[PDB]
C-alpha cells in the first residue's frame, strides 16, 4: 500500500504582488495577532536536523535568493512549538507580508507521535 | 483636499444578516476637548496593576459611608479594605447595604449582617414569646438601606419588608410587609433613589415614601403612583444609580430590552440600535446575570455593563452626537473584560477580578492589565469616494510615555466586513514627544473605504485628528 | 448633476378620483442612520419561520408577568408557551388579562379565569345565601387587571365592574358597579394606563383612580375629569399602549376616523391623509374588527394595525419628516399580511397566524414568510423634470446574505398611475459584499417621472441612497 | 515538542507547463472525488480575518500575479474542510490542475490508517 | 467555520540557490540514508491516478519546465510503499537537493512493528 | 391538463397590403357589429398593471413601429369585454381593418353552441 | 374590469424559417390527416362576410404581400363546416407549413355524436 507521497520539503517565500522570491529577506515569528519584530513577542525557533537535533537559533530567519530559509549558508528546516504570527520583510526593509495567525503541523516523525499517543 | 475622519464611532456591516451596524471603539474612551483642529480625542482605558490578594473572584463591593471604607466580598471572605472581616457563603453575586452598626450582605436567600463589633446576625422573625407580628419571611432577593432600616425583597412573591429601628436583626414589630401591588408580579430588584424605596419589578418600577404615621400597625410606607415608571428591569443587578436616578436594562416583558435612565415617571432610552442588537443576542438567561456599575474620573461619567460575552461602557459626558458607547475586553481575541466592581477610595479606583483571586488599582500611566499587553481598536465610518486615490493618512498621537516603540496595524476595508493587508507604523516612542504617525500612500478607492487602526500596547494610547488627502 | 431620490415615502395619483396620495413602502421599514451620503436606509421586515403547531388561528396573546411566560389563545386551546393549559370556546378575538392566581380570558360574554392550579372558574354574582350585593351582570365585552382586581365592561350599557379582593371569581361585595357617566353611552373598551382604569367609549375616554375608601358601600373608584379625552374608539380592539399612553382609532361618532395618541386630556393625530383615506374605505364594520398592537426591536417602535384588507405599520422612531407608514402583506398580489399577535419572549419575537394553525418566530436573516418568497416595494415621489434626460440610476444595497442572485424590477411612471417597462437588475448575490446595483441609461423625462423598485426575495433587502444623474 | 513547522503562508499556484503564476486564475473547492466547477458539488470557503471571524466568500477564488489567492486585490487566508477536491483554471478557461482529494497529497499516508486503526 | 487553509498540494521543485524551477531535472528515490542515484539503492515508484490505481514506473522522475513531475507529458502523483530518500539533480547533472529520510521513519517497517506493539 | 398555450403577448398589428406594422395607427374598440370610431358605440378599454389594478384609458389605442399597443411609448396590456368590434386605421386616416365581432374569429365556433346547448 | 386581452383576430401567415410573410402564397384546405393539395382530398371553403353571409369559393386560398387571405383583392374570413387539414405553400411552390388537424377533432361528426350522447 502507498504510505509515502513524493513532495518538496522546502518552503518557498515569494513577493506578495509578483512572482519573485523575497531575496535576502527576514522572517519574524511570534505570538499570534501581535507584532513579531518585538523580541518580547518572539517565540523560540529551532532547526530540525536530518536526525532530529532541534537546535535553537536566533529569531530573524534569513531568506535565500531562491526564497528558502538558510543558516550558515545551508538550507535548514525551521520548527516552532505553537501557532504563531509571521512578518516577512524585504531586503530593503519594507513589510512584504504580515500574517496574524499561522499553524502548519510537521508531517514528519509520525512514529514518535504514535509511540507517545498509543 | 484634506478630509477629517472621525474615529469615536465606526461603521460597517454584519455578515450574518447583511445589516448596518456600528463599530464601537475597543478599550478607548472619547474625550470632547479642542486640542487642535480636532475638538476631541480618544484615550486608552487605564490599565490594571495588582494591589492585593483575595480569597476568590469578586462578588460585591460597596463604600461604607459609616466606616469610610470599601467593603468587598471575594470568594468566601468579606474584607474591609485589605483585612478580612467576615465569612460569606455562596459562589455568585451578592447584594450589599450598610448602616450605623452593621454591613449587610444579601446572599443565599439571607440578609446576613456583619456588625463592627465582630458578631454576625441574620434577619429572622421575632420569637413567638414576643407579642409582635410574624411574617412569611421566605427568601431574600435584594437588599437596601434607608432611614435606619434595611428594606429587602422576598424572592418571587412581590413583597418587601423593612427591619425594626431598635433591632435591625428582625422585621418591624407591627408593620413590616409591603407590596408593590400595581402589577400582577415582579419584585426583581430594590433600591433607594433620594428618600424613596424603589421597587424594580418587571413591567413596572414603583416608589414608596415614609408616611410619618405613629400609631401601631399603621403603614410606614406609601406608594407614590405619580413617580411610577411603566417598565421593568431584566435582573436583580441590571440597575445602578447613574447620574441622579437609576439606569437599568429593561425586561422582555415590555418588548426587546434596551438601556434606559429614569426621568420623572418615564424612562429615556440610552442604547443605540447596535447595543440593542448586542443585548438581543443574549437569551433571557445570560441577561439576568448582567451587572451594571458606575465610574467617574476626569469628567468621564461611565456606565459599565458586564455581560457573559460583552463589557459595554456608555459615556454620558461625550454623548453630544448621540449616545457614546465602547467595548472593554482582555486579550487580543474579544475575551470579556476581567475588571469588575470598581470603587473609588482614597485617591485610587480599585477593582475586583472575574477570573483570578486578586484586586487591582487602575493605574493611569499604563494600559496593560496585570502586566499583560492589551489591544485597542479605532474604526472609521464607511463613505463613498469613487475614484478618489487618497494620500497622507495622518493621526495625532501623544507620545513619550512608553517602554517600547509600539506600533500600529493600519488596514482598510472596501466592503465593510473584510479588512485587507495591515501595515505597521510606529505610533509611540519612549521619551519622544514629536512622532508624526503617518502613512503616505494609501491606494485608490473604488467604491467604499474604511480603516481599522489597531494598537497593541502596555502604554497609554492617545489618538486624535485622523485626516486624509483625497487629491 | 447628481440628484438624490427619497425612497421612504412615494407619491402618486388615485385613478378613481384623480386625487394625490402617498405610496407607502411595502414590507420595508425606514431606519434613520447616516450610512454614506444617505442619512437613513430601508430594510425589509423580518421573515417568519415555523415554531409550533397549534389548534387554530390566533385569537389573543399576552405576556404573563406572574408566570413569566406568553399565553396564547389559538383555536379552541389556551397555551402557556408550547403546552396547552386550557380550553376556550368561540371563534373570534378574545380579551386577555392576568393576575396572581389566574389567567383571565374575556370570551363569549364571560370572564373565564384559568387558575394555575388547573381549575377553571367564571365570574358570577355572589350566591343569594350571602349578605352581599347582587348586580346586573350581563355580557362581558372587555377585561383588564389593576391592583389585584379584574375590571370588565358590560356590553353596551356604559357600566363596568371590579372583582373582590379575596375572591376574583365574584364582583365586589358592596361596591362593584361604576359608570363613565359623562356620556349618553359607550363603554367599547377598557384598559389600564398607569394606575387608572381607562374606559374607552365613543366620543369619550374616561379615567378612574382608586379612592382609598374603607367604609362598606363607598365608591372604590372616582373619575378624573381633568384627564378625559373628547374622543372615542371604533372597536373594542382598536387601542393599544404604544409609547406611554394609548394609541387608538377614533369612532365615527366624532367625524371621519383616524389614528390618535393620547397626550394629557387631548389626542394627537398620527395618521396622514392617505391613512385616513384608507380607513375611510372601510365601513363602520370591518373597522370595529381592526386589531392594534405594538412591536419593539432595534430602536424600532412599530404600531401595527390589522384591517380586513390592509396591515399598516407606523414607525414612531423614524417620523422626523412627518408620520412614517408602511404596508405589510403576504404574497405578490396585495393579499393581507398573515402575521398577528406579536410578543417578545426570551430573545425572540413570536407571532400567531391569521389563516393557519401555526406560530412563527420572526427570523431576521430572511424575508420569507413560512418559506414563501415575499414582495417588497419602494416608490419615489413624482417630480417635474421637463426635458431632463436622466442617467445613472444608482442604489446602495447591502448584499451577501442571500440564497439566490435575486433581482429588482425597475420601472418608471410618467402619469403617476400607470408604470411602464420593467427591467430586471441583480440587487443581491450570495456571499458577495460588493455589487453596485445600477442602471446606466434611463430614458428622457417629458413632464414627470417616478420609479417603483420592486423586489421579490427570500432574503433580507437593504436599500439606501437612490440617486440619478440629470445632466 | 516542536511540532509546528515554519512554512510559507499564502500558498502559491503555478502554471503546469511553465514557471509562471496563474494570474487571474480561478479556483473551485468542492466535495472529494467530484467536479468542483459545477456549483452543486461546491462547498463553503471562508475568509479568516484578524479578529477571528470567518466570512463565507463566493466560491471561485481569484489568483493574483504572485500566484496567491486574493479577494479584492488583497491577500487573504482561505479556509475550508480538510476533505475537498480542487480545480484550478487559467484566465482563458483552460484547466491548470485538478485534485480529487487534497488529503491524499500529504507526505505520510500511513498516519490516517494508523489513527483509524488503533 | 473551517479547520484547514486552502494550500497547493501538488509539489513543485525549484533550485536551492536561485528562484527558478528545476527544468528537465531528475529525482531519484531510494532507500533511507543511502545514495538513491545508484540503481541498487533505488526502490519501486508508482503513479497514483485520480481513481486510486497505481502504475509502477521507471525510477528517474522527469521534472518539467514548471518544476513538476510528469510521466506521459501529464502531471502525476508519485507514491512509494516504504520510507525513502530523495535526491534532486538539475538538467546539467548538478545535485540540487538531498534528503536522506523524508519522514524520518519507515512506514513500511513501522507498520509491522505497530501491528504487534499496539 | 395543459390547457394553456404558450402564445405571443403584445399582439402585433400589420398593414393589410404589405408586410409592415401599422406605425402610429389608431384602434377603436366598441360594441359588436357597430362603428367603433363613433364614441357613442365605444366600450371601456383598460390597462392592466403589474399591481393588478385596471385603469380605463382613452379609447383610440396607439400602435408603435413594432405593431403593438403603447400608452406613452410603453408596451402595455389592454383588456376589454369578450364581445367587441375593432377598427384599425393608419396614421393617414385610411382604414386598415374592421372586425364586427372578434369572437367569430376563434378557430372553433362549435364551442359556443355546444356550451349554450348542453 | 375585463376578462380578455385585445388581440389581432385576423390571421397572418409568414415564413416558417425567416421573418417574412408568405407573399402571394397558396393555402390548401382538405380532409383531416390527409394531403389537401389533391383536389379529391379537399373540402368546400366559404368566405364569411361582416353581416354573416357565406360565399363558397375555390379551394386555393390566396395569400397577398401582407400575409393575409384575400379573395377579390379584399381581406376575407375563411370558414368550413367539418374539421380540416391545412397546407401552406409559398409562391415558389415549396411547402411552408402543414397541419393535419387544426382543432384535433372534427366538429361536424362530433356534433352528431354530442347530440346523441349529451
Amino acid at each position: 500500500t502507498a504510505n509515502v507521497v513524493v513532495s518538496n520539503p522546502r518552503p518557498i517565500f515569494t513577493e506578495s504582488r509578483s512572482f519573485k522570491a523575497v531575496a535576502n529577506g527576514k522572517i519574524y515569528i511570534g505570538q499570534i495577532d501581535t507584532d513579531p519584530v518585538n523580541p518580547a513577542n518572539q517565540i523560540p525557533v529551532y532547526i530540525e536536523n536530518e536526525d532530529g537535533s532541534h537546535v535553537q537559533i536566533t529569531q530573524p530567519l534569513i531568506i535565500n535568493a531562491a526564497g528558502k530559509i538558510v543558516y550558515n549558508g545551508q538550507l535548514v528546516k525551521i520548527v516552532t512549538v505553537q501557532g504563531h504570527s509571521m512578518a516577512i520583510y524585504d531586503a530593503n526593509g519594507s513589510q512584504v507580508d504580515y500574517i496574524a495567525n499561522v499553524l502548519k503541523y510537521d508531517p514528519d516523525q509520525y512514529s514518535i507521535e504514535a509511540d507517545k499517543k498509543f | 483636499p484634506i478630509q477629517q475622519l472621525p474615529m469615536m464611532k465606526g461603521m460597517g456591516k454584519d455578515f450574518k444578516n447583511a445589516d448596518y451596524i456600528d463599530y464601537l471603539p475597543v478599550n478607548m474612551l472619547a474625550t470632547p476637548k479642542e486640542i487642535l483642529n480636532s475638538s476631541g480625542y480618544l484615550r486608552s482605558f487605564p490599565g490594571i496593576t495588582k494591589r492585593y490578594d483575595m480569597n476568590g473572584v469578586s462578588r460585591g463591593v460597596e463604600y461604607n459611608t459609616a466606616q469610610n471604607a470599601v467593603y468587598r466580598v471575594c470568594g468566601g471572605k468579606l474584607y474591609k479594605g485589605e483585612s478580612e472581616v467576615g465569612d460569606v457563603a455562596g459562589s455568585g453575586r451578592v447584594s450589599m447595604a450598610h448602616g450605623r452598626t452593621s454591613q449587610a450582605v444579601g446572599v443565599n436567600g439571607q440578609l446576613v449582617e456583619y456588625r463592627y463589633d465582630g458578631t454576625v446576625k441574620t434577619v429572622s422573625n421575632w420569637p413567638a414569646d414576643s407579642g409582635f407580628t410574624q411574617y412569611e419571611l421566605g427568601s431574600v432577593r435584594d437588599i437596601t438601606r434607608l432611614r435606619g432600616r434595611y428594606a429587602w425583597s422576598k424572592d418571587g412573591t412581590d413583597s418587601w419588608f423593612i427591619t425594626d429601628l431598635e433591632d435591625e436583626s428582625h422585621p418591624d414589630r407591627y408593620s413590616a410587609q409591603y407590596r408593590a401591588e400595581s402589577q400582577p408580579d415582579g419584585i426583581i430588584g430594590i433600591g433607594t433613589w433620594r428618600d424613596f424605596i424603589v421597587c424594580f419589578g418587571s413591567s413596572t418600577i414603583e416608589y414608596f415614601s415614609l408616611t410619618g404615621a405613629t400609631t401601631a400597625g399603621a403603614a410606614l410606607y406609601v406608594a407614590q403612583p405619580s413617580l411610577m415608571v411603566q417598565k421593568g428591569i431584566a435582573g436583580t443587578y441590571c440597575k445602578t444609580p447613574f447620574a441622579d436616578s437609576y439606569a437599568f436594562i429593561s425586561h422582555p416583558a415590555t418588548g426587546a430590552p434596551s438601556v434606559y435612565i429614569i426621568g420623572s415617571g418615564q424612562a429615556s432610552p440610552i442604547a443605540t440600535a447596535s447595543i440593542e442588537k448586542i443585548i438581543r443576542s443574549y437569551t433571557a438567561e445570560e441577561m439576568a446575570t448582567g451587572v451594571m456599575e458606575t465610574l467617574r474620573f476626569d469628567s468621564h461619567e461611565l456606565l459599565i455593563i458586564h455581560l457573559p460575552r460583552h463589557v459595554l461602557v456608555y459615556d454620558a459626558s461625550s454623548s453630544q452626537n448621540g449616545p457614546q458607547w465602547c467595548v472593554l475586553k482582555t486579550g487580543l481575541y474579544d475575551d470579556v473584560y476581567r475588571g469588575v466592581d470598581f470603587m473609588y477610595e482614597g485617591n485610587q479606583i480599585t477593582c475586583g477580578d472575574k477570573s483570578e483571586a486578586v484586586v487591582g488599582q487602575l493605574q493611569f500611566d499604563i494600559s496593560s492589565q496585570y502586566d499583560k499587553q492589551q489591544e485597542h481598536l479605532l474604526f472609521t465610518p464607511l463613505f463613498k469616494a469613487d475614484n478618489a486615490r487618497c494620500f497622507d493618512l495622518e493621526v495625532e498621537s501623544s507620545t513619550g510615555v512608553a517602554q517600547y516603540a509600539d506600533r500600529l496595524f493600519l488596514s482598510a476595508t472596501t466592503d465593510g466586513i473584510n479588512y485587507g493587508r495591515e501595515q505597521m507604523i510606529e505610533q509611540n516612542e519612549p521619551f519622544v514627544y514629536d512622532k508624526r504617525v503617518l502613512w503616505k500612500r494609501v491606494g485608490r478607492i473604488r467604491r467604499l473605504i474604511g480603516f481599522k487602526l489597531r494598537v497593541i500596547t502596555k502604554s497609554p494610547v492617545t489618538l486624535s485628528g485622523c485626516q486624509i488627502r483625497l487629491e
